[PDB]
C-alpha cells in the first residue's frame, strides 16, 4: 500500500546491512492507490452483473 | 625528538653505589629498549591516520573509528614508560647535595611498582596481536563499518619484544629485591 | 626546535643558593614537562588542520570553524608557559655579573603570580576534555554545521596531566612561600 | 635552521664594558624575541599557501592574490630584524683585535636609529590586526573576488606581543641614550 | 635518527685488548656497513607504500598486498643486524667496572652465533632478488591481482652488498676463532 524512502539491503557484495534511498517515494503512492481503487470499482461491477445474470 | 638532555642528565646520575643486577638492569634497559626507540620507531608510525580508510562515504567516520581503535599510539607509551622508570635514578642529583642507603630500598620498591604497572596496563591496552580489520559502530557510522589497518605484521613484532624485554626487566627487579631482606 | 640553548642557560642559572622545595620544584619542572614537550608533543599536532572536516561545500567554511574552535594550539601555550616560569630564574646570570636575598623574595612572589595565572588561564580556555564534534554557525558557514576532529583522546590526556603538574607546582610555590614569613 | 653559530658569536660578544641598561637589553632581546622565534615560530606559517583558497575557477588567482596580501612573512621580517639590531654589538670582534669609548656612542646610535626603523615599518605594513577575509582584484581575476585566510588569530597575538617587545626596547635605548648627554 | 649515542658508546667500549683480526672486523662493520646505513639508507624506503598500487577499485587490497609481501623493510632489519653484533662488545663496559679472558671468549662465541643466524635468515626471508611485479590472493582482493613495485633496482643492489660484507664477516669470524682451539 505505500512506498517507504529508505530500504536495508544485505545482500552480497554489499557487507553487512548497508542503507539505500529512493526517489519520488510519494507519486507512487497515489498511483497505486489510485489504480487500487480503480480495480475494485471494476471488481464490484463485475460482480454485480454476474449476480444479476447467474443462477 | 632530542634525546640527548637524557644522554647526559643520565651519565650524571649513574655515579652512584650500586651492585652487578642494577648494572645489568641499566645495560638492558638502554640497549634493547632505547636506541631502539630513538632509531626504528618513528617511522613507523607515521602514516597511520592517512592509510587508514573505511568502506562508506559519511564525512567523519575514519577519524572516529580511528580513536576507538588505536586511542594512543605504542610509541608514545613506551616513551612515557622509559621516563617514569629512569626518574627514580635521576632524584639522586637532587638527593645528593643536600648532604653537601635506605633512598636504596625506595628506589627500588618504587621501580618493581612502576615496571609492574606498566606491563598490566600494555597487556590490558594493546594485548598480543594487531590485526588487519576492525568493526566500527561509532557515530556517525552506519550500524557497523568495515575498516583497515596498515602495516599490521611490523607492529606485532614490536609488541612481542617489548613484552619480552618488559618481563625480563621484572624478573630482575624482583631478583634485586630478594637480596634485600 | 632547538632547545640546548635553554638547557646551557639553565645549566649556569641553577649555581644559586636555594632550599629543599627549589630543588624538588626544578626537578618536576624539568622532568615532567620539558621532556614531555620536547619529544612527545610536536607529532601530535602536526595533522590537526588537515584531519579537520566539516559537512558542506562552502569554501571557506573550514578554516573559518577551525579558528573559532581551537584558536591557539595546547602546546605553544605549555611552551610559553615553560619560558615564562623560567625566566626569573634566568635573571640571576644578570642580577650576578651586576654585584660584581630580596632577589629571593621577588623572584618567589612572581612564580607564584605566573604560575597561578597560566593554570586559570588553562582551565578558562580549553577545560577538562577535548570533544569529537563541533557546531559551527561561522560566516562563510551556512547557519550552523557540524565539523569532526582529529585524535580527541589523545589530547584530553595531556591537558590531564598538564593540569596536574601545574597544580602540583602551585602547591609546591605556597609552601615554599609560607616558609618565609 | 642552524642557530648555534649565532649563539657562540654573541658569547664571544658579549665580554664587553656595559652598563645596567645594556644588560637588560640584552636580557629582553635573549628571552622574549630569539627563543620565540626559534621554536614556536617556524611551525605556525607552514601551511600559509597550502590553506589558502578563493572563490574562483580561473588558474592564476590564488597565487597574486596571495602575493598581493602577504608579500612578506613576519617572522623573515622578525629574523632580519634580530640580525640587524645584534650587528652592531658583533662587529666588537673586529674592533678588539685591531686594538691589540667612542665605539659605544656609535653602536647607541645605530641601535637607537634600527629598532625605530622596523617598528615603523611594522606599522606600516601589516598593522595591528590579520583579518579571516581579502577581497582581491588583480589579474587574472575578474574585477574582485573573496579569499579567504588561515588561522587568521594565533598571528595577531604575535603582531601584537612583538610590537609591545619592540616598544619597550625602544624606551630602554633612549633611556640610555639620555643618559650621556 | 640520533647516532652519535652509539657512536660514544663504542668510543668508550674499543679500549679493550683484542688482536689484528679483531680490528679489522671492527673496520669493517663500521665503514662498509654503518656509514652506509646512516646516510644513504634511510630514503630509498621512504616512498614504498605512496607508490605501491594494484589493479582493482576494493578498499584494502593494497595494505594486505604489500603487507604480505614486504613484512619487514630490509633497514629496519639491517638496524636490528647491528645494535646486535655491537652488543657483545659494549658488555664489556660492566665487566671492567665491575673487576675495579674468558669473557673474550664468550663474546666471540655469542658473535659467531648472531652473524650466522641473521645471514640465515636473511637468505630465508627476502633471497637475492626484488621483482616488480607481485601476485596477490589475500582478502578481501577477488582471487588473485597484480601488484607492482617501486625502485626494483637500488634494492637489489644493497641486498647483494650486505650478503657480501656478512659472508666476510662470518669467515673473519671462523678465522678468530680456529685461533685459539
Ligand atoms: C644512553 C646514555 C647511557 C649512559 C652511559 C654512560 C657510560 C657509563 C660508564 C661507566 C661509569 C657509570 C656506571 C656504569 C653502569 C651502567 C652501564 C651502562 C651500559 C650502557 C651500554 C662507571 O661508574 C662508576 O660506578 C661505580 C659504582 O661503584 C662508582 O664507584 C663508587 O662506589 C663507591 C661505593 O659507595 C662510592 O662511594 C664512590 O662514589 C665510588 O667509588 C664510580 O664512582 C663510578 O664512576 C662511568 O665511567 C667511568 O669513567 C670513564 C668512562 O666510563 C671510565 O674510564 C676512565 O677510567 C679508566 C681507568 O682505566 C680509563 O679508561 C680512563 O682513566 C678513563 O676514561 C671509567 O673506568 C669509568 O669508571
Ligand atoms: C634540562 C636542563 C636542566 C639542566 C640540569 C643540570 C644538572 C645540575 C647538577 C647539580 C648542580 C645545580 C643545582 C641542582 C638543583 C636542580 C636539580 C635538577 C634536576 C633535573 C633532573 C648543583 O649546584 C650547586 O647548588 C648549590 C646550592 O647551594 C651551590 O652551592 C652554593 O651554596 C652557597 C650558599 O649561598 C653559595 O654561597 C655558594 O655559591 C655555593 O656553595 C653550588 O655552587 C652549585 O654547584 C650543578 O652540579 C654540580 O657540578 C657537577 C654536576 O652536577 C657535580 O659533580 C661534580 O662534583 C662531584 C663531587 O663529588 C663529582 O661528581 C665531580 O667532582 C664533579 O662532577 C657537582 O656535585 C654538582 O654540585
Ligand atoms: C642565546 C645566546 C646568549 C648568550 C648568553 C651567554 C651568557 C653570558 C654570561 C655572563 C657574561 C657575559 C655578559 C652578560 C650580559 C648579558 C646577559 C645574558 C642574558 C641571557 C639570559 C659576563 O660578562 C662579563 O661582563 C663584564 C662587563 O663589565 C666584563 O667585565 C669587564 O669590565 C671591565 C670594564 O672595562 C673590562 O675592562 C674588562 O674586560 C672586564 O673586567 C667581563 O669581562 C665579562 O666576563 C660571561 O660570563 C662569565 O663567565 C661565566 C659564565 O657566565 C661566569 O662564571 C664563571 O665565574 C664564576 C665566578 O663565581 C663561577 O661560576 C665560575 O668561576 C665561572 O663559571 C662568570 O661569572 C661570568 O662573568
Ligand atoms: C663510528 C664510531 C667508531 C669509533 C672509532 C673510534 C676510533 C678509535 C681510535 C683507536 C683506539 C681504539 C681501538 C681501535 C680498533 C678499531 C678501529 C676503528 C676503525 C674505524 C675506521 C686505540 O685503542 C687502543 O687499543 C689497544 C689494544 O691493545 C689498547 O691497548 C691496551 O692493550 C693492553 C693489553 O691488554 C691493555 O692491557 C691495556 O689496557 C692497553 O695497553 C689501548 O689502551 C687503546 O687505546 C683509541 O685511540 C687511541 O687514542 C687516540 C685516538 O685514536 C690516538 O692518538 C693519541 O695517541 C697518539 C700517539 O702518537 C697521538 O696521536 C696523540 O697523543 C693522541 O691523539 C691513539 O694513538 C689511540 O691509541
Amino acid at each position: 500500500f505505500s512506498v517507504p524512502g529508505l530500504y536495508e539491503c544485505n545482500r552480497y557484495p554489499c557487507i553487512k546491512e548497508v542503507e539505500c534511498y529512493v526517489s519520488r517515494p510519494t507519486e507512487k503512492t497515489v498511483f497505486l492507490v489510485f489504480m487500487f481503487a480503480v480495480s475494485g470499482i471494476c471488481v464490484v461491477l463485475n460482480l454485480a452483473e454476474l449476480n444479476h445474470l447467474g443462477w | 625528538g632530542e634525546w640527548t638532555i637524557l644522554e647526559r642528565l643520565l651519565e650524571a646520575a649513574v655515579q652512584q653505589h650500586s651492585t652487578m643486577i642494577g648494572r645489568i638492569l641499566l645495560t638492558v634497559v638502554v640497549i634493547f629498549r632505547i636506541l631502539i626507540v630513538a632509531i626504528v620507531g618513528e617511522t613507523v608510525y607515521d602514516d597511520e591516520q592517512t592509510m587508514f580508510v573505511c568502506n562508506t562515504l559519511q564525512p567523519g567516520c575514519n577519524q572516529a573509528c580511528y580513536d576507538r581503535a588505536f586511542p594512543i599510539s605504542h610509541i608514545r607509551y613506551w616513551v612515557f614508560q622509559i621516563i617514569m622508570v629512569c626518574t627514580p635514578s635521576l632524584c639522586f642529583i637532587t638527593y645528593s647535595v643536600h648532604q653537601s642507603s635506605r633512598f636504596y630500598i625506595i628506589q627500588v620498591v618504587f621501580r618493581n611498582a612502576l615496571e609492574i604497572g606498566f606491563l598490566v596496563g600494555q597487556y590490558f591496552l594493546y594485548g598480543f596481536s594487531v590485526p588487519g580489520l576492525y568493526e566500527c559502530n561509532r557515530y556517525p557510522c552506519i550500524k557497523e563499518v568495515e575498516c583497515y589497518v596498515s602495516r599490521p605484521t611490523e607492529k606485532t613484532v614490536f609488541l612481542v619484544f617489548m613484552f619480552a624485554v618488559s618481563g625480563i626487566c621484572v624478573v630482575l627487579n624482583l631478583a634485586e629485591l630478594n637480596h634485600l631482606g
